[PDB]
RNA sequence: GAAGCCAGAGGAAACUCUGGUGGAGGCUCGCAGCGGUUCUGACGUGCAAAUCGAUCGUCAAAUCUGAGCAUGGGGGCGAAA
RNA sequence: UCGUGCCCCGUGUGGCGAAAGGGAAGCCGGUUAAUAUUCCGGCACCUGGAUGUGGGUUUUGCGCGGCAACGCAACUGAACGCGGAGACGACGGCGGGGGCCCCGGGCAGAGUUCUCUUUUCUUCUUAACGGUCUAUCACCCUGGAAACAGUUUGUCUGGAGAUAGGGUUUAAUGGCCGGAAGAGCCCGACACUUCUGUCGGGUCCGGUGCGCUCUCGACGUCCCUUGAAAAUCCGCGGGAGGGAAUAAUUCUCACGCCAGGUCGUACUCAUAACCGCAGCAGGUCCCCAAGGUGAACAGCCUCUGGUUGAUAGAACAAUGUAGAUAAGGGAAGUCGGCAAAAUAGAUCCGUAACUUCGGGAAAAGGAUUGGCUCUAAGGGUUGGUAACAACCAACUUAGAACUGGUACGGACAGGGGGAAUCUGACUGUCUAAUUAAAACAUAGCAUUGCG
């Protein structure tokens, strides 16, 4: 996790206040990762991720 | 000696003249027991219609407006009414018969 | 139109079974429709779905049979199946008047009605079993009082 | 079970994602002779031996 | 009346019907035109992700089976 | 959670900068009011009666601390 | 219904009798569980390479049972077939 | 500067091995198509670290009080030692508490209504975490008891200090309060293409118990059986060092700051998700367990929750499988009463031989059992011959009258009994898949070897 925030950190520059992961049934991990209240999720995802 | 004061609101089914007012004064009057005995209203209760369909009650007793209702379905239901009038409480002591919903078909 | 999933939200969300709940049969299409638990209670606000109350089980029977074994009914050689200990246990007997008896024996030594000596021999009388009940201890006290004021 | 480790699940992920019929443009190949997977798994037919 | 394996569902659950009203009030002898029972009987980013929650649960993103092959003969 | 009894150390818990908002519950059957201030550990409540006692503590208490009044319904 | 305990009537005492209390026993009827006595039983290419029905034994313990571990064939284990 | 040297302790010196043993700490509400004590909202706790504020102590340096049990929010504690917790069997009854079950009144809703039924049913809830007031045992003070007393269902306690009077304390799943009504639930009136909801009223007051289940506690019984260990935590002995008014603090006191890594989490757990070649009437370890009859988690019926799945339709021959009946005789049948029938619950009268005196024994043999209306007996609390009044409550036991009858444990459930002989002491065990037994084992007895 501390990797995980890490990394986001370095590349998008993303804080964030926690970080919860699971490996799934088919072997890779997935990482939710909870923003600050101060930036929005809907915008990040928007402009840097491309998730509109 | 304490009082309650319970209304028995019939005013749309009395205007729309399917609910006999008198007839439910009567019926309320022979069948309200007082003592597990019909015909003992005496000094404890009193019936009246104080107008516009609707019916007064007075108790000295610790009757209640459970029996009221319960008696009020009775009538509704010697005169085939149970199937489309509701007698809903609508405030303390307030029981209004009225229209179950009715859809257009 | 296939409605188990429809059911099983409408149950989950009711927070009844399965078998209570009561999905409209001439709105089978706007309810087939919903794939949400969303949909499933906007659907129960419009009274498309709705919970069917608890089947009847009253208890009228059980409690006009129990006014009946209180009165004295039903109660006969043909009633009875278990043993008289079974039915009611001698030690539960023996234990019930032992603390009727006791209580009644401290009840009176702190009224002053006895004094301690002749307390203590009430207390080992009772528990050698003399005294039947109340009365047969009151009436033990009464004719030792009796006596003592013969006596003196 | 519920309670299982990392390498068993691990064994059980890529057993799950060997679990698939083969895609369709393997048929189409030039010289090709796979027109099925033999080696096809299922749940109730053969256990994974683990 | 089936009270011993169900209960009956409640008048307040069920709309009744107006036809029926209507015959069962003139059975028993009421004015229903008089009293007028017609009347009375009844009768942007977010959306862009909002759109896609819609596909997604609606028509799935790959096809393992049938992405390797385009052309429909 | 925590209930104070004294006025005058309810007004020192909502002095303190870990104290981030203040909320009123008015109880209207019960003919009472609570003064609801949340810290970092504890959640301190303190009970009155509808009066002008708590009238006046509502100004007594902080300026910069938030205040609000708990609506009659919790909407998620 | 075993000790222990209480009361009464005796007996010089030691002891005797009566009425209670007490809740012990590799005791007992019997539900579950465990086991497998009997039926011209069912079944006999069976539901089953040992199952089903009724009946039966036991059921507070030498009772039943899970997991971890140990004993490995010239062997082990065996209330001993 | 230290990354180099100097001391001290040296009895001792590894790892693996339990998703049911030991163990730091999270509850409620809501949310998904599928996850939730993990997400969201609210409200907390534990561990480790850093670090201030307030308060406490201090020139009588490391607190004060009560006879005391021991309290109060703080109260320096090194090496070396002591003690406690972790840390414990099985069984029997008794008492308290939580939950479930049962009864009554009240609000709202639903059902019934030829007739009767002030009726029947449904919601009426309060978590973790804290504060406050109480609750077995035990301990502390006055005082010294035979005419012995106190006391339990159960006979134990007391001059090694009882009764009584007065207190301190481990122990709540108890009362009140915060959490917290703002939640959840029930009802009503509007709005409502959807998006979406909005606003009102409540969520109250009692009683009962040889009831079921869990937990706690004081007891008592059994052993030639005496019913784990370690990690970890705490207290005490001791006083080594450290300690100030410049202000200090080696304050386990309140408040405030930071962080908490890895792995598992779906679903089934079985007449279809495991094994048996199978979607096989087999087998496979546990938790929760409503109402009525009844002694009863016996058999039968019902509520919540689940199913309605195991090829169907028609006809009703023989022979079958399973269930029954049968006039008269009652084992004449058969190798053989095989099978079936008969007995059966409960109350009362009564019960022989033999015997290891414990048993036999439910021996044997008899009388009765429905319904209705009554009678009598068996209790609790409060209050200066109180042997009296008021209030409240539940299940048993016995007696009487009336009455229906072919029946009265009306279904269900449920010993046939006896006279003997052989045999093994008994309880127990084995030939899984033909033999459960006079076989094996058992306690008792006897012999041999070993310092």
């Amino acid at each position: 996790k501390a990797q995980i925030k890490q990394a986001l950190k370095k590349l998008y520059d993303i804080d964030t206040v926690k970080i919860n992961t699971l490996i799934r049934p088919d072997g890779t991990k997935k990482a939710f990762a909870r923003l600050t209240p101060d930036v929005d999720a809907l915008d990040i995802a928007a402009t840097k991720l491309g998730l509109v | 000696k304490v009082t309650k004061k319970f209304i028995i609101n019939a005013s749309q089914p009395a205007s729309d003249k399917i609910f006999d007012v008198s007839a439910f004064e009567k019926f309320l009057n022979e069948r309200i027991k007082v003592d597990g005995r019909v015909g003992n209203l005496g000094d404890v209760i009193k019936i009246s219609q104080i107008g516009d369909g609707k019916v007064e009650i007075i108790a000295h007793n610790d009757l209640s407006g459970r029996y009221l209702k319960y008696l009020t379905k009775k009538f509704l239901k010697k005169m085939q009414l149970r199937d489309w009038l509701r007698v809903v409480a609508t405030s303390k002591g307030v029981y209004e018969l009225k229209f179950y919903n009715i859809v257009n078909d | 139109v296939n409605l188990r999933t429809q059911k099983r939200l409408a149950a989950s969300v009711l927070g009844c079974g399965e078998g209570k709940v009561w999905l409209d049969p001439n709105e089978v299409s706007e309810i087939s429709n919903a794939n949400s638990r969303q949909s499933i209670r906007k659907l129960v606000a419009d009274g498309l779905i709705i919970k069917k109350p608890v089947t009847m089980h009253s208890r009228s029977r059980a409690r006009e049979l129990n006014l009946a074994r209180r009165i004295g009914r039903h109660r006969g050689f043909g009633k009875r199946k278990g043993t008289a200990d079974a039915r009611m246990p001698q030690q539960v007997l023996w234990m019930r008047r032992q603390r009727v008896l006791r209580r009644l024996l401290v009840k009176y030594r702190a009224s002053g009605k006895i004094d301690k000596h002749l307390y203590h021999e009430l207390y080992h009388l009772a528990k050698g079993n003399t005294f039947k009940h109340k009365r047969a201890l009151v009436e033990h006290i009464h004719r030792a009082k009796a006596e003592k004021a013969r006596e003196r | 079970p519920s309670h299982k480790t990392f390498r068993i699940k691990q064994k059980l992920a890529k057993a799950q994602k060997q679990n698939r019929p083969i895609p369709q443009w393997i048929r189409l190949r030039t010289g090709n002779t796979i027109r099925y997977n033999a080696k096809r798994r299922h749940w109730r037919k053969t256990r994974l031996g683990l | 009346k089936s009270l011993k394996n169900r209960a009956i569902i409640p008048r307040k659950a069920v709309k009744k019907p107006l036809s029926q009203l209507e015959d069962h009030l003139d059975q028993l002898g009421v004015d229903t035109e008089a009293i007028g029972l017609r009347a009375r009987a009844q009768t942007s980013a977010k959306e862009r992700l909002a759109r896609s929650r819609s596909r997604a649960r609606s028509v799935a993103a790959t096809n393992r089976l049938q992405d390797g092959v385009q052309g429909t003969t | 959670p925590q209930e104070v009894s004294d006025i005058k150390k309810f007004i020192e818990i909502c002095r303190r900068k870990d104290a981030s908002s203040a909320r009123i519950k008015k109880n209207p059957k019960t003919q009472q009011i609570k003064f609801k201030v949340r810290c970092q550990r504890f959640l301190y409540t303190l009970v009155l009666k509808d009066s002008d006692k708590a009238e006046k503590l509502k100004q007594s208490l902080p300026p910069n601390l938030q205040i609000k009044d708990v609506p009659k319904r919790n909407k998620r």
